[PDB]
């Protein structure tokens, strides 16, 4: 993820002002789980939806 | 008979030991209101302590109902972590023409005795 | 469109729910201790 660049898929975080900004860290975590899902795939065993 | 001998009339009991568990901060704030609750160390922390009041009350009379002089006094003890007791206070209530001992009236309501009788549901005839 | 902020700085007091709740605590606490001391001083004067 290049600096100064917001990815296309990203999570946000609520600032003390009340607004929701791009958060580098949260967004990283999400995109890594999304990378693993693309390679290994995701299980939903025991998930009730 | 008919006695009007109030000069030579008195009451000099040793009251039953009364204990208070100080749980809250509006229990400690009440005890600090009372003139008669002298502590040796005024800053002493009472919270979650078990105080026992070993109290005796001299009382002289002027009439059938009104007391000439009331006097309640005795050590205030705290139960330590080890369950040995230590003196950390004195009761020192003195009065003139009174209708009551407030110290014992306080400890009855806001405290308890060491033993508590509990009645069976039904009295059992023995014989 | 005009958006008028007639809120006098409450934006900036953070965790206003739990703040406001702490303030009500401190008034009640104080009122209750004071009212409990006042009840006992009446009883322990009524008795004398």
């Amino acid at each position: 993820i290049p600096r100064e660049t917001i990815p296309f898929l990203h999570l946000r975080k609520k600032t003390p002002a009340g607004d929701w900004k791009y958060d580098r860290q949260l967004s990283s975590l999400f995109l890594d789980g999304l990378e693993k899902a693309a390679f290994n795939g995701v299980t939903f065993k025991d998930k009730y939806v | 008979g008919n006695y009007t001998d109030f000069e030579n009339t008195f009451q000099k009991t040793v009251e039953p030991v009364y204990q208070m568990h100080i749980k809250t901060s509006k229990d400690i704030a009440v005890l600090r209101s009372k003139e008669w609750f002298q502590l040796d160390d005024e800053d002493f922390d009472l919270l979650n302590k078990t105080l026992t009041f070993e109290t005796e009350t001299e009382v002289t009379f002027k009439n059938a109902n009104i007391f000439s002089s009331v006097k309640c006094f005795g050590p205030i003890k705290v139960e330590l972590p080890t369950k040995e007791t230590v003196e950390i206070g004195i009761v020192d209530y003195e009065a003139g023409a009174s209708h009551g001992n407030p110290v014992v009236d306080f400890l009855k309501r806001n405290g308890s005795t060491l033993e508590q009788k509990v009645n069976l549901e039904n009295p059992i005839p023995i014989a | 469109p005009v958006m008028a902020d007639l809120n006098g700085g409450l934006q900036f007091v953070p965790e206003l729910k739990e703040f406001t709740a702490k303030l009500r605590k401190e008034l009640v606490e104080t009122s209750e201790v004071r009212k409990a001391v006042s009840i006992e001083t009446a009883l322990e004067h009524k008795v004398v």
